[PDB]
């Protein structure tokens, strides 16, 4: 089977980093990618990484959330800068070619169980 | 008439084409697009894929304003390639070919604001890596991707002309 | 912009393309990068493969050292015509 661990904090008043472990295949050749979903089932597109490095980004999180990914690992981090009390969410690691897509959540084949993140000011 | 080699000998006097538009004050700005004329073989043996591209850029360089009874001025490829163009280059090419038949397939056009044109036609070789898990059934998405290859972010930005949908227009034969 | 130019136009000029830097004086010391961008043919036929990479090469030279302007010079690519690079 094909899994994709997450890990990282859930509560700050902040800086954070969520890593994603993909364990059960190789997604050297794959975009891996992160999405965002909040209370009201909507699921937002905030950034991706290409087999070439290439960093795509969602405007509502550009230039605050940096994506890298490490091939010989299989993972993929995503370092949350800014953050506010609207960007309590659940964050999902996702991974798969992106056809017809690179930023709708259908191009994607592979997802994880995802991790929670509040904000309190 | 005389104004016309008037102001093209008179435009690259003093002009430095080592050095960007607005180089140290400014961020030089390129709104592209493209129009694919053909959307050639695609070779899975070679894990490759040939288009045939209009590619045209356009910017902005204030050194080269002008004053006429015209407002376009046509730069011959001698004088064209004496000033800064951007240094554009595709990321995932493998052999891409400039056309020259019968002369160089390219167009410099100026503007009296100092707006900058330039149009190619190009033939570009690109890698479209394939997961070939699914096939015959498989499906893939083949990348064409470019950009500046000397300037970083913070000295050349690129931008398309249109929204990026509309920028981006195949024809219909192509 | 024009104290870019001057400057340049200064490092330039009577600048020897033939005599290496310290050209008299301890050898010049290059360092290289590669990104290797895709190894795209391993041919058992040829005896051969094909790889695309970015090659870099970092080196000092006094000649071209310039004050006052605190970037990082990056030029039109034609300039390397103009000044010595290593015989990689
Ligand atoms: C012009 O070029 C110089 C030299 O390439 C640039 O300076 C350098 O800046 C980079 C990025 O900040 C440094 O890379 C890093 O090393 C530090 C070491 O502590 C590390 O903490 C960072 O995470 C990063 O890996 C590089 O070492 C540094 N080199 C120097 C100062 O000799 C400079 O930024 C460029 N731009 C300008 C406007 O000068």
């Amino acid at each position: 089977q094909v899994q994709l661990q997450e890990s990282g904090g859930g509560l700050v008043q902040g800086s954070l980093r969520v890593s994603c472990a993909a364990s059960g295949r190789t997604f050297t050749t794959y975009i891996m990618a992160w999405f965002r979903q909040a209370p009201g089932k909507e699921r937002e597109f905030l950034a991706a990484m290409d087999q070439g490095r290439i960093q795509y980004y969602g405007d509502s999180v550009r230039g605050r959330f940096t994506i890298s990914r490490d091939y010989a690992k299989n993972s993929v981090d995503l370092q949350l800068d800014g953050l506010r009390p609207e960007d309590t969410a659940v964050y999902y690691c996702a991974a798969g070619a992106g056809f017809w897509g690179l930023r709708t959540a259908s191009s994607y084949h592979y997802w994880g169980q995802g991790t929670q993140v509040t904000v309190s000011s | 008439t005389t104004v016309f080699t008037r102001i093209l000998d008179r435009l690259l006097d003093g002009y430095d084409n080592r050095l960007r538009p607005g180089l140290g004050e400014r961020v030089t700005e390129v709104k592209t697009d493209i129009f694919v004329t053909s959307f050639g073989p695609v070779s899975d043996h070679d894990m490759e894929y040939t288009i045939d591209v209009f590619f045209r850029q356009s910017w902005k360089d204030e050194r080269l304003k002008f004053k006429g009874p015209m407002t376009v001025l046509r730069l011959n490829n001698l004088m064209a390639s004496k000033i800064w163009t951007p240094d554009t280059f595709f990321h995932n090419g493998k052999k891409s070919v400039a056309h020259n038949m019968t002369m160089p397939n390219k167009l410099l056009r100026i503007t009296e604001d100092g707006t900058l044109l330039y149009t190619m036609r190009l033939t570009v070789r690109a890698e479209c890596p394939m997961h070939l898990e699914d096939f015959p059934m498989d499906a893939h998405a083949c990348p064409l991707k470019f950009g500046s290859y000397a300037y970083t972010r913070a000295e050349v930005v690129y931008e398309w002309t249109r929204e990026p949908a509309r920028s981006v227009v195949v024809a219909e034969d192509g | 912009m024009s104290f870019v130019k001057e400057t340049v136009d200064k490092l330039l000029k009577g600048y020897d393309i033939r005599l290496r830097p310290d050209f008299g004086g301890p050898p010049v010391c290059v360092g290289m990068n590669i990104d290797i961008a895709s190894i795209d043919m391993v041919s058992e036929v040829n005896m051969d493969y094909t790889l695309t990479m970015y090659f870099q090469q970092y080196w000092r030279d006094k000649r071209l050292a310039y004050s006052g302007i605190p970037l990082n010079l990056t030029l039109d690519n034609r300039v390397a015509d103009q000044l010595w690079v290593p015989d990689t």
